[PDB]
This record gives C-alpha cells, structure tokens and sequence, in this order.
RNA sequence: GAAACUGCGAAUGGCUCAUUAAAUCAGUUAUCGUUUAUUUGAUAGUUCCUUUACUACAUGGUAUAACUGUGGUAAUUCUAGA
RNA sequence: AUUCAUAAUAACUUUUCGAAUCGCAUGGCCUUGUGCUGGCGAUGGUUCAUUCAAAUUUCUGCCCUAUCAACUUUCGAUGGUAGGAUAGUGGCCUACCAUGGUUUCAACGGGUAACGGGGAAUAAGGGUUCGAUUCCGGAGAGGGAGCCUGAGAAACGGCUACCA
C-alpha cells in the first residue's frame, strides 16, 4: 500500500508504492503520533524515523485521531474538526470515518519525516520547496529581520516582481496594525471626545441643581 | 492616493470625495457644448435665463431676489435704466453665500454683464471683489458645485468683456493677485484657466507689456499660478497647441532673455516649455521650435549668455530628444554659445 | 397640424427636473412618435433632447387626441443619473446590456456553487485522475 | 402661528 | 410565527394611508422607530402617493440618499422610516417644512410651516423616572428620553422641544380649559379644549371635550394630545381648525 | 477585483387544512409575571495606589482559510497529510 | 396598589464592559520639531427608554349525541409548603403533606365529509345553509422522537435516530 512522505522541514513530499508485504507488517497495529523506524521499512529509510500522521482507506474514507479502533464507525462531527467542513452555520453531520488503528483496510498513510536516515532520498531531502508568502504584520516582519525598534518596518516589506510582458513591476502587502499619524489623530480625537461628553454632561447637572435651588 | 480611479466599476453610481470632484473640475466654459437658454432670446438675456430660473430653483432667498427684480426686468430698456439697482441687488443676495441660490444668482450676473456690456465697466471693479469673497467663502464650505458656478461666471464675463479687458489685462490680473497667488493650488489653477483666455484672446503688443508686469511681479505661488496661466493658454487639444502659441512664447521668450527680467522668470519659462513639450506631440511644436532657435541666435550676448543656457538645457532635457525635430541646430547654437558663463551650466 | 400643450407643471429640484402631462392634438393624423414629441419638447423647454423624457401616452377613443406623461430634466448628465435604464436604451442614451435567459443564469450558479475554490486544483486532480 | 403662506405654467407649440 | 414579520400586504395596512388596492399585493412595511406601525406614515408612502414628488419607489431611494429629506433635524435614508405625528419633515431643495398632522378626516396632512415653527416640536410626556446615577428623565410620545426635566413636568403633559439640540423650551400642564387634539377613535383629528378628566381607577381615564362649535364628546386618555391654551395653540393648525 | 475568512439573512415569503370541540378563533383584559436582534433618543475622564525591572508612536499564534504541493475513493456541495 | 424607580453600606465573581477598528480631508498653534492640537463620517460597546415582536393570561361565546351518568385520582387528579427548572408565573417536574376538583345549568365519553373568523347565498321578518379558497390568527411539511446554530426554530428547499 502507498506512503505519502512529508519532509515537513523542507516543505517536500512524495508517494512510494509498495508491494512486500514486510514493512506493512511492522506499519500494523500503530496508531496517529506513533513513530516506527526506517531500516524496518526498508534499507532505502535506513536510519530514519516515521510519525504517523493519517490515511485514507481503500474506500477513500479517511482516519481521525482519537478514535481507538480498526475499523470504520459513524461519527457525528461538528465544527472546528478534522474531516468535516460544515457548510452551514450550526451544521452536525454523521459520516463514515476510518479507526486510528493502521490496518490492512489502509490504502494511503501519511508519514512525517522526525528524522533524518544515513542515505538521502532523491525526492525528500535532496529539495526544496520555498515559503508562499511573507510576513505581513509588523511585528511579523521585525521577527522575521529581527529589526530593532527605532528601525522602520517599511524598508524591509518583501516584494515579489511580476513581469507583464515587456512590462515589469512588484507587489507588496499591506502592513497592518502600523503606527502611522491616523491612528494617534484617532486616539486623540477619541479621548477628546470623552472628556468634551463628561464636560457637558458636568454643567448639565450643574444647570439641573441651579433650577432646582431657584425653586426651592 | 498614488492611483487615481482609473479604472471605473459597473455601479451606475459612485461616491466622489470633494478633492476629486475639484480635480476632474476644469474652467473652460466653451468646451461645454450643451444647449444654453440665453442663446434663445427675446427680449433679453437676463429675461431668458431669469425666466428659466424662476421655475426651476426654488430657494428662500432667490425667490425674494426674483420678487423685487421682477418688475424692472420685463424689457431690456428697463434692464438698462435700472442697471444700477438690478446690480445692487445681485451683489446683496450673493454676499449671503446661500449655495441653494447660489447657481441662478451666479448665472444671472454673467447674463446681466451680457445685456450690458460696456456699461458693466464700472460694475466690473465690484463684481469681481464679490466673486473672490464669494470663492474665499467657498473654501470653508464644501462645495464643487459653488467653485464650478462662481469660475464660469468669471470666465463668462471675460467672454463678454474680452475686448476692454484685454486693453488693460494688467489691470484684471492686478483684481485676482490673491487668487492666483492663493495657498489653495486648485484656487490658483482655476482662476489661471480663466485669465489664460484672456490672454491667448491679447494682441501681442498688449500682451508684451502684460509678461512684463507679471514678470515683475515674480522679482508665495504667484510662480505655480502663472506656469499654469500660460501652459493652458499654449494647449488647446490633446497633443496640439494653440495657433497663438508661437506668439506668446516669442512674447515670453524675448522678455525673459531681457535683462531687465529677473532670473526666476527664465525658470518660468523652463517650466512652461516643460508642460507644453510633454503635453504636445512632434509635428505641433515645430512652429514652436523655430521661433525659439531664431531667438536665441538673433538675441545672443554675453549679458544673456547664461539665461540661454539655462532654457537650451531645459530643451535637451525635456523627454531627451524625442520631441527635438533636428539636434544639429542644438549643436550650432551651443557653439555659437561656447565662442562667444557659469560652468555648472 | 399638431398641438403639443404642458398641464400640471410641477419643479422637482429632488430629481433636478420638470415633471408635467402631456396633451397632443392630431387631427387627421394616427399619433405622433415619442422621437418627434421630444424635439418639439426639447425647443419649447430650451434644453437638451437628451434631457427629455416622454412615456405613457395613450390615444383617446374616437382618435384626434393623446395624453401622456413628460420629464424635462435640469441638464443631460442629471438625466442618465435619474433615468431608468430601459427609457436610457429607448432613447439611444445607454446601449443594452447582452445577458443570457433567468434559467441559463441560475443553471450556472448552481454549477457555480457546487465547486468550491477556485477549481483549478480539482481540474489538475481530475486530469492527473484520468 | 400662522402657516406659511401658498405659492411652472403651461406651454404651446404647433407645426406641421 | 417562528419570528417577526417583514411583510404587509396592502388590504392589512392602515387606511388612512389611502394606497390603492389594485396597485400591488404589497404595501411599505414601516420599519421599526419612535412610532407605532399603525401610527405611522412611511417617508415612501409621504413622498410619492401625497407629494408626487416621486413616482415609484426607486426614485424615492434616490431622493432619500441624496439626503435631500430632513426627519426630526436629521438626515434620514431608510425608505420606511417611520415618521408619525408632529413629526418636522424638511426638504431643503424646495425650501418645505413639514409637519405631519391628521386631517378631520383622520389623514395625515400635507401641513407646510415657516422654519421658525420647523424649529420646534411638541411632545406628551408618557413617562416621567429616575433613571441611573439618579439622574431624572422624561419619555416622550415620540420615544425621546430627555435628561433632566423640569420637575414640574408629569405624565400626560406636553413639553416644548427644541430640534436642533433637543432640550425642554416650555411645557403646558394637563388641566381643564387647556386646549386638546385628538390622535385616536373615531374623533380622530378633531380640536377642542378639555371639560373633565373622568377617573376611574383600574381602567381607563375618559376626558370630555368641548369643541369652538360647543359640541362635547368623550374619548380615552391616551388618545389626548394638549397643544395649547385655549385660543393660544403652540403650533399652527391645519385648515378647519379640527372642526367636525 | 475571482476565491476565501468575517458580518447579516436564510425563522420573511409561498403552499395546504391532516390534527384540533373551551382547544384554535372573535371580542375584551393583565404582565407590579418575562425575553426581545434591529430602528430611534439618551448614556461610561474613575488623579493615585511598591518589582517604573514599564509596549500604548498600539501585544500574541496560544492560527487558520483562500493559495502551493503530495493523495484516497466507482460515486456525492466527501475530503487526508505537509 | 408594591420588597416600585433610585440611592447607600459590607463582601463576592474560572465573570463581564470601560474603542489595540476603518474611509475622506489637511485646518490651527507655535520655542521649526516628521513637535502639539484639530474636521466630516462608518462600524463597534455597558445600561435605560421606544419600536418591531414573542410567551403566558382575565371574562363571554362553539355542531350531533343521555339507548354516553357519574368522571379525575395506583402512573398528578384539586390544593398547601420547600426545592429543581425557565426569560419568567404556575403540579411544569421533584419531596412531604392533606382529599380534594367537575356534573342533569349535561361533567366524562363517542361522532364530526370540524382549521376559526371577517364573510357568501337565500328570506317579507324571524330563521336555514355554506365559508379549503385573494385579509387576520392557529397547525404542518410522508409518520413518530430528539436537537446544533442563532435575538428569534423543536426549522425540515438545517441536522440525527426509528417506521413506510
Ligand atoms: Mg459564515
Ligand atoms: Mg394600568
Ligand atoms: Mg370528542
Ligand atoms: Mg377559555
Ligand atoms: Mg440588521
Ligand atoms: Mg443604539
Ligand atoms: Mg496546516
Ligand atoms: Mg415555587
Ligand atoms: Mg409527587
Ligand atoms: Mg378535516
Ligand atoms: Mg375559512
Ligand atoms: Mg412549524
Ligand atoms: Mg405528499
Ligand atoms: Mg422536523
Ligand atoms: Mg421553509
């Protein structure tokens, strides 16, 4: 059955199939989080050490962690869980989910690379996958640079090139949560506020207790 | 702010901030070529628009100012015996600054300036100190309309008035000093579109001593009103110029090689040459270039040496070369320049 | 000859505009286009023909005589600001926008809400599939 | 208080 | 119902609104405000069916978002916004104030009044507490909670607001002799000037009312409006007089 | 400005009269017996108080979608790992 | 009419709130500093009132049947106390108490090709019949049962089990 390997350091992935039935044999009987060692597996992991992280069944159902078991049940699943996307607000739905349990009813397992063997493997470790996207909050980008506080965030925003045709140009993100002179006018305009309602507020009672004294 | 709204969405409607309402605002009443109510008359102009503006806009206060004129409005012989107190009271209603009444009002004194023409004279003095007041007030409130009322007024008074005004043009520019040299840049620029009609409309001779007194005057944003003045004048639709364009940068070019004009005005005309390459393409600005070239070699001289080096370098620099028809007369002019100056030049 | 008369004049500075009932005198004619009632409108008012909005008319039995129901507008743009669409198309002012039938539309949004995504990842998935 | 006191007419064309 | 509800048909609305019945199968739904569903008149229904100022409802959206109509001194956009009795309507385009009040016949009028009037409004005290940090307070008809008031004023007196900053100017006392409208029942619209407040404890006040033509009749405390002392009304009146 | 997150709506509208004989319903009462999104009007300076060894010129992932990439299932508005 | 409104004292809290939000625009002070201050709006937020609503609820009023005369109460029927529960009153439920509650002025049971009403037809008047059906109110989404969400649902063009 096939292995879906991730070297999560490098960002890098790849499907081996296999055909003996050995390295299945010490797969049997492990559960999600568990870790099995390479050479069990085969010369080609030697030294190497696997975390089990899922699956998917020869039906296509996938595993869920927590649930001790190896075979299939219906499982009522909520939001914020795996293997279920509600499309409704509020929505619970019963679906069939595959036991924690590797068995022999697995098609796929998803591996984690804890660490590395003697031998490189041509596919995992040997490249590299870089980063989508960069930081975008300001305080992200000074972790990420490691900037000083009197040193600007707006210097050191990474810009990725796009070339149109003969035309080329870059394209950054929009920094949030930055200090810029808006926000003070906003804080200043919102305190003044406040202090000009708790003014008003002060002679209106003091007008109130004045109309009261002309009465008495 | 860096984008402008370039690209326009499928909503029927959009909101616009005050600033680019101003912006997209020109001053170039001919342009508009919807159909006008005072171009249909029978008696008079005034009678025309006032007619039309009675029913339509309905404000407190114009319908008070429609009241008391009515009566001395019905003929144009009326109009004219009573010219006086017909102008009083459209001074008095537009001194309230009532933006609801404002639009009939503003029209109606550019219409009353039609019926009479060379008698607005002595109302012309009083007319434009309400319109600046009117303008100033108009910076307070917010109000693209007001601005758009208030200039074409302006400018439709030049029109009527373009032949006195133009004898003395000093004498008008002298009246709108503070708007053209106002803090505000769209103040400034609206009101140089409007004098600048005035001057592409100016005989040469009386054009000379108007570049002069200006040109005097530049010896706070005079200098930006007046690169705006003249840039507009030159340009007349896109990637052409104006038939008179040749004859105010001769004008223009002659004064500032004067010595007698200071060194600021020369910038000045660097920076008009500037706006006017940009803006034109090759085959427009070639009367423009060989008035230029024959100037400069008709006027060389050690006194005016370093002030033709100065416009030449602006010429070189303007867009490198692409708008430059032939460099080797560049290149005679430079060593006509070398044999007979500051070296950073 | 044809007599156009306004009745009921009312200013509407809300819409920027003049609204009014129109009265049209035919004899011996069948009815007079809505095209020819805005020119002569348009002259009589001293405004634009793009300014001018005309609709309603219904032809009185026996013949002779229409009434209907007319718009002058303040000045063309307020006019494509104010006006519906489809008087807009009438009157050349907007052009008809190409749409396709309510049911091809809600087809394709069903379709539409079906996918998930983008789509493209499940059209690489369905290609390296097959 | 009193209220506020009451306050476009009809035009002609002919051709053809 | 599981919930409110957001549709009226046009048999179930009030009459008084006079819509046509074969115009549609729906009428504007008032939206929730100062007044009552049935006491009210949505700006739509003032601006197109009694104005003519509009002349379906997609006009009025745009009137309303040019922000051309003035509700209580404020600008208002929501078509349905129910404005209702000695509500100040301003357009200010067409130099128009307005303030809403009903017919002899029962109807919302087309009242127009000088801005001075506009300035002004009236409305009964139907509460009168202590509120938080014991600070007292009035409510009003109109769903306004003004701080502070005059300790004088009670319930089922009137009180004299100012809109733009909407503060108490003067108030009139509920007594005899004071001058009085009628805002519900069959009187509906009609002026007069109050004979006796009749009490019955447990149930509802009756008041007698005398009319300028010496006509009396008899209706509900809650239908009472005071406006003035007799001969001296604080607003000016639609024509009648609310006479019959 | 696609997609996705977030907010709101989907509890209105339309259909039918199965059940229901003091039940529904009509008229008339009470909430001093209680919840109430939304609309509308009001409504909140607490100066100070040991580690000030101090971010308010503004704090974290204690985090993810859309997205990149590796996949399962005959099949669904199925979804796993990174 | 109140233990009402409100205020005060002493503590308390896996305990909240008291703007880390956004658009447009660049005015005013100076000791000339990217110094200080500052406009028009949107969206949020504690409590009160108002509005749209919701839930219970006081009294009177329903067709046929007495060859249905006693019914309810063991498994709540009537009422008392205390508690639980709820947004909240309440046998709504629980524990202990008493023996109560309706009825020839027809209780209870049975039938109803029984949703109720505004109304429709007929009639000289009294009456008789019809009213699923353009408006209001109630219930339902093949038949039972139970629920997440949300202010508001026992929702079904939302969900789960069972029957067909
Ligand atoms: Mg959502
Ligand atoms: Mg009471
Ligand atoms: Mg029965
Ligand atoms: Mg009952
Ligand atoms: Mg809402
Ligand atoms: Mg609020
Ligand atoms: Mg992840
Ligand atoms: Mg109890
Ligand atoms: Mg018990
Ligand atoms: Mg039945
Ligand atoms: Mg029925
Ligand atoms: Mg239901
Ligand atoms: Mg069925
Ligand atoms: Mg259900
Ligand atoms: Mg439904």
């Amino acid at each position: 059955m096939k292995l879906n390997i991730s070297y999560p350091v490098n960002g890098s992935q790849k499907t081996f199939e296999i055909d003996d039935e050995h390295r299945i044999r010490v797969f049997f009987d492990k559960r999600i989080g568990q870790e099995v060692d390479g050479e069990a597996v085969g010369d080609e992991f030697k030294g190497y050490v696997f975390k089990i992280s899922g699956g998917n069944d020869k039906q296509g159902f996938p595993m869920k962690q927590g649930v001790l078991l190896p075979t299939r049940i219906k499982l009522l699943l909520t939001k914020n869980v795996s293997c279920y996307r509600p499309r409704r607000d509020g929505e619970r739905k019963r679906k069939s989910v595959r036991g924690a349990i590797v068995g022999p009813d697995l098609a796929v397992l998803a591996l984690v690379i804890v660490k590395k063997g003697e031998q490189e493997l041509e596919g995992l470790t040997d490249t590299t996958v870089p980063k989508r996207l960069g930081p975008k909050r300001a305080n992200n980008i000074r972790k990420f640079f490691g900037l000083s506080k009197e040193d600007d965030v707006r210097d050191f925003v990474i810009r990725r090139e796009v070339t149109k045709g003969e035309k080329t140009y870059t394209k950054a993100p929009k920094i949030q949560r930055l200090v810029t002179p808006q926000r003070l006018q906003r804080k200043r305009h919102q305190r003044a506020l406040k202090v000009r309602n708790a003014q008003a507020q002060r002679e209106a009672a003091a007008e109130y207790a004045q109309l009261l004294a002309k009465r008495l | 702010a860096k984008q402008r709204q370039t690209t326009k969405s499928s909503k029927r409607y959009r909101y616009s901030s005050f600033k680019a309402r101003i912006d997209d605002l020109k001053i170039e009443p001919a342009r508009n070529l919807e159909k006008r109510v005072h171009d249909y008359v029978e008696s008079s102009h005034f009678l025309a628009s006032f007619d039309q503006w009675k029913e339509i806009n309905l404000s407190a206060k114009f319908t008070e100012f429609a009241a008391e004129i009515e009566h001395d409005v019905q003929t144009l012989p009326q109009i004219l015996y009573h010219d006086k107190k017909i102008f009083n009271s459209l001074v008095s209603f537009i001194n309230f600054h009532d933006e609801f009444s404002l639009q009939p009002l503003l029209d109606l004194l550019a219409q009353f300036c039609h019926d009479l023409g060379p008698d607005f004279l002595k109302f012309y003095e009083e007319a434009i100190k309400t319109l600046i007041n009117l303008l100033d007030a108009a910076i307070e409130f917010e109000s693209s309309n007001v601005f758009e009322w208030g200039f074409n007024c302006l400018a439709y008074i030049f029109k009527y008035l373009s032949k006195f005004l133009v004898k003395k043009l000093v004498l008008t520019c002298d009246l709108l000093i503070p708007l053209l040299s106002h803090s505000k840049e769209y103040l400034s620029r609206f009101s140089a579109e409007a004098l600048s009609f005035l001057v592409r409309k100016c005989p040469v001779s009386n054009l000379r001593e108007f570049v002069r007194s200006v040109f005097e005057k530049l010896e706070t944003n005079l200098y930006e009103g007046l690169l705006i003045l003249f840039t507009e004048s030159m340009t007349s639709t896109q990637e052409t110029l104006h038939s008179k364009a040749k004859a105010i940068m001769s004008v223009l070019l002659h004064e500032a090689l004067t010595k007698s004009s200071p060194e600021r005005s020369v910038s000045l005309l660097s920076d008009i040459w500037m706006n006017i390459s940009k803006y034109a393409s090759i085959e427009s600005l070639l009367p423009v270039y060989e008035v230029m070239y024959q100037d400069f070699n008709d006027s060389l001289d050690a006194t005016n040496i370093d002030r033709i080096l100065k416009v030449l370098t602006t010429i070189v620099f303007s867009e490198s070369g692409r708008k430059i028809p032939d460099w080797n007369k560049i290149t005679i002019l430079i060593e006509r320049i070398m044999s007979q100056l500051s070296q950073d030049k | 000859a044809v007599t156009i008369r306004t009745r009921k004049v009312i200013s509407n500075p809300l819409l920027a505009r003049k609204q009014f009932v129109v009265d049209v005198l035919h004899p011996n004619r069948a009815n007079v286009s809505k095209d020819e009632l805005r020119e002569k409108l348009a002259e009589v008012y001293k405004a634009e023909k793009d300014a001018v909005s005309v609709f309603g008319f219904r032809t009185q039995f026996g013949g002779g005589k229409s009434v209907g129901f007319g718009l002058v507008y303040n000045s063309v743009a307020e006019a494509k600001k104010f006006e519906p669409t489809y008087r807009l198309v009438r009157y050349g002012l907007a052009e008809k926008v190409e749409k396709a039938s309510r049911q091809q539309r809600k087809q394709k949004k069903n379709r539409d809400k079906k996918i998930f995504g983008t789509g493209k990842r499940l059209a690489k998935k369905v290609a390296r599939r097959n | 208080p009193r209220a506020a006191k009451k306050r476009a007419k009809g035009k002609n064309l002919s051709f053809k | 119902a599981r919930g409110p509800k957001k549709h009226l048909k046009r048999l179930a609305a009030p009459h008084h609104w006079l819509l046509d019945k074969l115009s549609g199968c729906y009428a504007p739904r008032p939206s929730a405000g100062p007044h009552k569903l049935r006491e009210s008149l949505p700006l739509i229904v003032f601006l197109r069916n009694r104005l003519k100022y509009a002349l379906n409802g997609r006009e009025v959206k745009a009137i309303l978002m040019q922000r051309h109509v003035k509700v209580d001194g404020k600008v208002r956009t929501d078509t349905t916004y129910p404005a209702g009795f000695m509500d100040v309507i301003t357009l200010d385009a067409t130099n128009e104030n307005f303030r809403l009040v009903y017919d002899v016949k029962g109807r919302f009028a087309v009242h127009r009044i000088t801005d001075e009037e506009a300035s002004y409004k009236l409305g009964k005290v139907k509460k009168v507490q202590l509120g938080k940090k014991g600070v007292p307070y009035v409510v009003t008809h109109d769903g306004r909670t003004i701080r502070y008031p005059d300790p004088n004023i009670k319930v089922n007196d009137t009180v004299k607001i100012d809109l733009a900053s909407g503060k108490i100017t003067d108030f009139i006392k509920f007594d005899a002799g004071k001058l009085v409208y009628v805002t519900g029942g069959r009187n509906l619209g009609r002026i007069g000037t109050i004979v006796h407040k009749e009490r019955h404890d447990g149930g509802f006040d009756l008041v007698h009312i005398k009319d300028s033509l010496d006509n009396t009749f008899v209706t509900r405390l809650n239908n009472v409006f005071v406006i003035g002392e007799q001969g001296k009304p604080y607003i000016s009146l639609p024509k009648g007089k609310g006479i019959k």
